[PDB]
């Protein structure tokens, strides 16, 4: 398609992003399914892992494993939980 | 490790602009390395890729120790 070019919008979207730590020795994974690349909206692709956490449980986050977090799967940019809870936190 | 990519950028790796590179944390779901330019932009790349495979093999003095 000579008319569409989509490139620019991943491109935009091609930086890293933080994610939290964990104790059992899975994947890390970001809060929510959406982050942010030089100001730019961006949304994690179906099928990546992700934490649910509503915005009082954000609040008890800390650098220590004292958190159950639900662990979820991206989809629509909504983070769907898949009821494995793990202790999650923030890495300095 | 902090920060994982989520996606790849499948563009042309900004040699001009290449400061440091490193390898992104085993325990990320994506295996990636990150470009680092001069004004600090990182950029997410495949690792296995050809042209980025090439870039880290000669550009080895450039990894974040």
């Amino acid at each position: 398609n000579s008319t569409e070019y989509y490139d620019y919008e991943e491109a935009r979207c091609a930086c890293p992003a933080r994610h939290l730590n964990n104790t059992n020795g899975t994947v890390l994974k970001p809060l929510g399914c959406h982050y942010f690349c030089n100001g730019t909206l961006c949304t994690a692709p179906d099928g990546y892992p992700c934490y649910n956490l509503t915005a009082q449980q954000v609040r008890t986050l800390t650098t220590y494993p004292n958190t159950s977090c639900a662990v979820g799967v991206c989809m629509k940019g909504t983070c769907v939980k898949n009821g494995t809870m793990e202790q999650c936190f923030k890495t300095p | 490790g902090r920060e994982c990519c989520l996606e790849y950028f499948k563009g042309a790796i900004p040699l001009r602009k290449l400061k440091t590179w490193y390898q992104t944390s085993e325990d990320c779901s994506r295996d990636a390395i990150v470009f680092v330019t001069v004004q600090g932009r990182a950029i997410c790349s495949d690792p296995n890729n050809k042209r980025v495979k090439n870039a880290v093999k000669y550009l080895q003095s450039l990894e974040r120790s």
